[PDB]
């Protein structure tokens, strides 16, 4: 038991760290997001 | 000013709100335009 919890908790640390280092991890997100922008702004530049 | 009108600016007719801007215009330009190249800011003669 005790091992196995200490694994957990180092795991947890482990990917809290590695999402605080990884800039790519929220890339479908962020892509969503710069999606609609973009489009949005496309749409008002066709006005020109 | 600052009042919904009506303008014409030596045939540059539209609708809005005019007010006091801080575009440092060069001497030889006369009006701004936006991203969808509507105008935003315009001299007005008989006051520069």
């Amino acid at each position: 038991q005790k091992l196995i919890a200490n694994q957990f908790n180092s795991a947890i640390g482990k990917i809290q760290d590695s999402l605080s280092s990884t800039p790519s991890a929220l890339g479908k997100l962020q892509d969503v997001v710069n999606h609609n922008a973009q489009a949005l702004n496309t749409l008002v530049k066709q006005l020109s | 000013k600052n009042k919904c009108v009506n303008f014409n600016f030596n045939g540059l007719k539209g609708t809005g709100v005019l007010t006091e801007s801080n575009k440092k215009f060069l001497p030889f330009q006369q009006f701004g335009r936006d991203i969808a190249d509507t105008t935003d800011a315009v001299r007005d003669p008989q006051t520069l």
